[PDB]
């Protein structure tokens, strides 16, 4: 009864949100024709939060696909899982962004962006009780980091009481398009902040070195990126997805991971990229992160992690204790009980048992000083702003996107060096 | 001792209704004051939204000022 | 004559209460179906177990209570549970959106949604009451529903009821089960409001359950089952004085006079005794004598705290099933010597014994032994302000900060109920150690 509208938009955003219903499909016992062909009935209890039933026993999946270009859509449908989409809601356009966020917040997004909402309200009156809103997207490029930021805005003016969630892909110079994306980038976070209850974020420079260094790839394409970005994605809706002994819903997750409304910013990490100590010390490791920021170098504020297979509860529940004894000076002490485990029976397609991690860490500022660094080092030379200023925009705006994200940081520094006496 | 008798009795009726007129005031003070906390935290989320639209109406303005 | 309405708001309340009227079926003989054999008079009665039980014309035993949660996934299993006729659909309320572990969101956002509608079934069960006693309401400290609508529905009911009692059951919060943080926040809050509603609340802390199901049932990692059918046994052991009857059998409100010294002391110790798996049970009898010396040890309190640390104000033992005046004349005697037992000097020193003859009842493929007898002691002593402590002491951490407050703030409260909520509770532990003080 608990539904949750899925949105995705952007080249990278269509893709990942691509995999993402693939996983999940597998999980749930969902062929690309739309049927149902589980063997458990823990896949068709909770069905109905991410999937629409229709005549026909069918299982449409509640998702909406956007973006200015038929180029990345068109691979969709005919890729596998591309006929269980619902045909009205393609909503793609033909100029384009050209990796330009202007284009995509102002220009072009906003010529679009009316015909997208018409799918979002007819998605939205067929709730029982509406969750919220999950956005795939990319933060460097044009019509998911533009239109993306567009779209939260223009869903919080219909629907300001529900909770808004994205997974925002940073963008790194290992795997560049563009040398604007610093730009797209700075202008989408101060964008986020504002509008966004909680956001995951996806670092490809973090996908990147894992990739290359541990999954030992000398030429990581996206395909292996996205890999570890649907696992991710797979793991953090678990619970959501699946019955248990907790009732998830994304304003509970909310509540409990956001202490501060601007610091909604969160960590993720997978494990295995074996047995249960082995899995937790993993889990906690800086190179299982999925986003570069070393977890030692700053100070969690909120933690939640799933464990996924047949295992010891009991053994769990000691090894979460124990990572906290052992490291008690990385956590803060004025948040009491600030780490939270629970248990899922079924483990994800090809592994025995995995762990999926969640962390609101005071380290996360590092992924905005690299950004910020790149941002002022172009901004100061004036350098490619003709694309952003030929759209109508002006160097104030971009000087306030600077100026809230340098805020946000030494938000993240004031609750690390903060004590309790 | 019998007017003291009826004393009793009637304070104890004016206390307990007392208990239940207080109490109908206290709850009414803070569901109201409630209602309108929520309504004003709705009615600025709205109005900074608002403002982003007449700012995204400038910015195609300004572009339009242009070609 | 003189029934009680019981009241379950919240995943916390409704599971626990699924083990009470499961243990209540069971003691007095009421099949899942709601037929009871015993019961001769059809119709109705003026019999002890027509407190907790009303009747039909078809012979189906009702119970007095209403299940209430702003999410439904809850009450559903009730709704198709092995005792799913055994309720009217009437008395099980559900809403579609729960309050997502806030305050607010409970008491104010969603909770006005549905708080008349279920005054208006209280309402039902208490118009066929031919002499109302009171109430009793099961909940969670920390829960959003349990916490937030419980203190919405008890200053109603302290309206549309005037002065007549009503009995809390709490769940304080526990870190090893803790559903989810903020749980001091929503625990502060429900206990300032409901304060002045409550008559008589008992805690009962997660932890000390938790660590009781480990320790004395040997069970490595317990659940929420585990745990609710064993806080029903004490709640079935306090209650057996209203839903039996006897000679030696003396009313909980005699009890209550006694466990209430202040209107803001409310907050009885309880412990229950013996607790113990069957293995342990087999070939050992546990005498009267033995399960009064287990009252007396902290392992085995509903609430973690040291009463050797604090003093007494009221000390009350229930017994049940065979035990004899004569035993427990000579328990209370040997334990008075061998114990640190110190009451204040206000009050006296004796101890009140009730005890009911109908024998415990263990729930079929429970971890609790048949024993033949069993007995339940609720002190008021000055020791349980430390669980206070141990709270106050989270909630001043987050609050320094003012982390997680913006969710309420969001939802409609203001700081102001934050800061009034903590100077209540600041000023209630200080009233624990002015009646532990000695006089002048
Ligand atoms: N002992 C015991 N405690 C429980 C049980 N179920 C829930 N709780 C307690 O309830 C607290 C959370 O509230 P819940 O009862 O789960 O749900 P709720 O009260 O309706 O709160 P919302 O999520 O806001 O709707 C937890 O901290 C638990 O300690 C139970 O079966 N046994
Ligand atoms: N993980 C992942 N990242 C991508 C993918 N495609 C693009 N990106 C990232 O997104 C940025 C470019 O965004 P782009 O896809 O051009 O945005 P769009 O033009 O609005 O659709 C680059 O910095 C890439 O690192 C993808 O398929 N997977
Ligand atoms: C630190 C404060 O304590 C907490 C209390 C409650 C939660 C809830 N978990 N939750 C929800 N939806 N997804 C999740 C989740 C996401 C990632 C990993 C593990 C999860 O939990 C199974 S609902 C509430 C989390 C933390
Ligand atoms: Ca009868
Ligand atoms: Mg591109
Ligand atoms: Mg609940």
């Amino acid at each position: 009864m608990r539904e949750i509208v899925h949105i995705q938009a952007g080249q990278c955003g269509n893709q990942i949100g691509a995999k993402f219903w693939e996983v999940i499909s597998d999980e749930h016992g969902i062929d690309p024709t739309g049927s149902y062909h589980g063997d458990s009935d823990l896949q068709l209890e909770r069905i109905n939060v991410y999937y629409n039933e229709a005549t026909g026993n069918k299982y449409v999946p509640r998702a909406i696909l956007v973006d200015l270009e038929p180029g990345t859509m068109d691979s969709v449908r005919s890729g596998p899982f591309g006929q269980i989409f619902r045909p009205d809601n393609f909503v793609f356009g033909q100029s384009g962004a050209g990796n330009n966020w202007a284009k995509g917040h102002y220009t072009e997004g906003a010529e679009l962006v009316d015909s997208v909402l018409d799918v979002v309200r007819k998605e939205s009156e067929s709730c029982d009780c509406l969750q919220g809103f999950q956005l795939t997207h990319s933060l460097g490029g044009g019509t998911g980091s533009g239109m993306g930021t567009l779209l939260i805005s223009k869903i919080r003016e219909e629907y300001p009481d529900r909770i808004m969630n994205t997974f925002s892909v940073m963008p790194s110079p290992k795997v560049s398009d563009t040398v604007v994306e610093p730009y797209n980038a700075t202008l989408s976070v101060h964008q986020l902040v504002e509008n966004t209850d909680e956001t995951y974020c996806i670092d490809n420079e973090a996908l990147y070195d894992i990739c290359f260094r541990t999954l030992k790839l000398t030429t990581p394409t996206y395909g292996d990126l996205n890999h570890l970005v649907s696992a991710t994605m797979s793991g953090v809706t678990t619970c959501l997805r699946f019955p248990g002994q907790l009732n998830a819903d994304l304003r509970k997750l909310a509540v409990n991971m956001v202490p501060f409304p601007r610091l909604h910013f969160f960590m993720p990490g997978f494990a295995p990229l074996l047995t249960v100590p082995e899995l937790t010390q993993q889990m906690f490791d800086s190179k299982n992160m999925m986003a570069a920021c070393d977890p030692r170098h700053g100070r969690y504020l909120t933690v939640a992690a799933i464990f996924r297979g047949r295992m010891s509860m009991k053994e769990v529940d000691e090894q979460m204790l124990n990572v906290q004894n052992k490291n008690s000076s990385y956590f803060v002490e004025w948040i009491p009980n600030n780490v939270k485990t629970a248990v899922c029976d079924i483990p994800p397609r090809g592994l025995k048992m995995s762990a999926t991690f969640i962390g609101n860490s005071t380290a996360i500022q590092e992924l905005f000083k690299r950004i910020s660094e790149q941002f002022t080092a172009m901004f100061r030379r004036k350098a490619f702003l003709h694309w952003y200023t030929g759209e109508g925009m002006d160097e104030m705006e971009f000087t306030e996107a600077e100026s809230n994200m340098n805020d946000l940081v030494s938000e993240y520094q004031q609750y690390q060096d903060a004590t309790a006496d | 001792k019998r007017e003291h008798e009826r004393e009793v009795i009637q304070k104890a009726i004016e206390e307990n209704n007392n208990f239940i007129k207080m109490a109908k005031e206290k709850l009414a003070q803070k569901m109201e004051s409630n209602k309108e906390n929520r309504e004003a935290h709705l009615a600025a989320m709205l109005e900074r939204l608002q403002e982003k639209d007449k700012h995204a109406e400038e910015v195609r303005k300004n572009k339009e000022l242009k070609e | 004559m003189r029934e009680c309405i019981s009241i379950h708001v919240g995943q916390a309340g409704v599971q626990i209460g699924n083990a009470c009227w499961e243990l209540y079926c069971l003691e007095h003989g009421i099949q899942p179906d709601g037929q009871m054999p015993s019961d001769k008079t059809i119709g109705g009665g003026d019999d002890s177990f027509n407190t907790f039980f009303s009747e039909t014309g078809a012979g189906k035993h009702v119970p007095r209570a209403v299940f209430v949660d702003l999410e439904p996934t809850v009450i559903d299993e009730v709704r198709t549970g092995t005792y799913r006729q055994l309720f009217h659909p009437e008395q099980l309320i559900t809403g579609k959106e729960d309050a997502a572990n806030n305050y607010a969101r409970g008491h104010y956002t969603i909770g006005k949604e549905i708080i008349d509608l279920v005054l208006d079934r209280i309402r039902k069960l208490a118009d066929q009451c031919t002499g109302l006693q009171g109430f009793l309401v099961f909940h969670s400290f920390g829960g959003g529903t349990g916490s937030g609508f419980t203190s919405l529905l008890m200053e109603r009911l302290s309206v549309d009821y005037g002065k007549k009692s009503k009995l809390e059951f709490s769940i304080y919060p526990a870190p090893q089960v803790s559903t989810a943080v903020v749980e001091p926040y929503n625990s502060i809050l429900t206990t300032h409001t409901t304060l002045e509603h409550s008559d008589c609340a008992f805690m009962v802390d997660n932890e000390a359950i938790y660590d009781i199901c480990r320790r004395n049932l040997d069970i490595e990692r317990p659940t929420y089952t585990n745990l609710n059918r064993l806080i029903s046994q004490i709640v079935s052991s306090i209650t057996a004085s209203l839903r039996f009857d006897g000679a030696l059998n003396v009313d909980l409100t005699e009890f209550q006079t006694n466990l209430v010294p202040y209107p803001r002391i409310h907050f009885p110790l309880a412990t229950y005794a013996p607790v113990i798996s069957a293995e342990k049970a087999y070939h050992e009898q546990l005498s009267v004598a033995e399960i009064t010396n287990a009252c007396f040890e902290p392992a085995n309190q509903m609430v973690k705290c040291d009463p050797r640390h604090g003093k007494y104000m009221a000390c009350c033992l229930l017994y049940r099933g065979d035990v004899v005046p004569k035993d427990v004349n000579a328990a209370i005697a040997t334990i008075k010597t061998k114990r640190s037992i110190q009451f204040v000097d206000w009050c006296p020193t004796g101890f009140k014994v009730g005890i009911n003859y109908q024998p415990p009842t263990v729930v079929p493929g429970g971890d609790l032994a048949k024993v033949q007898r069993a007995v339940c002691m609720l002190s008021n002593t000055t020791a349980i302000a430390e669980a206070w402590a141990r709270l106050d002491h989270k909630f001043d951490l987050m609050y320094a900060k003012r982390a997680f407050v913006h969710w309420y703030v969001g939802e409609g409260m203001e700081e102001g109920e934050f800061s009034e909520a903590r100077e209540d509770m600041a000023a209630l532990e200080k009233d624990y150690e002015e009646v532990g003080v000695d006089s002048v």
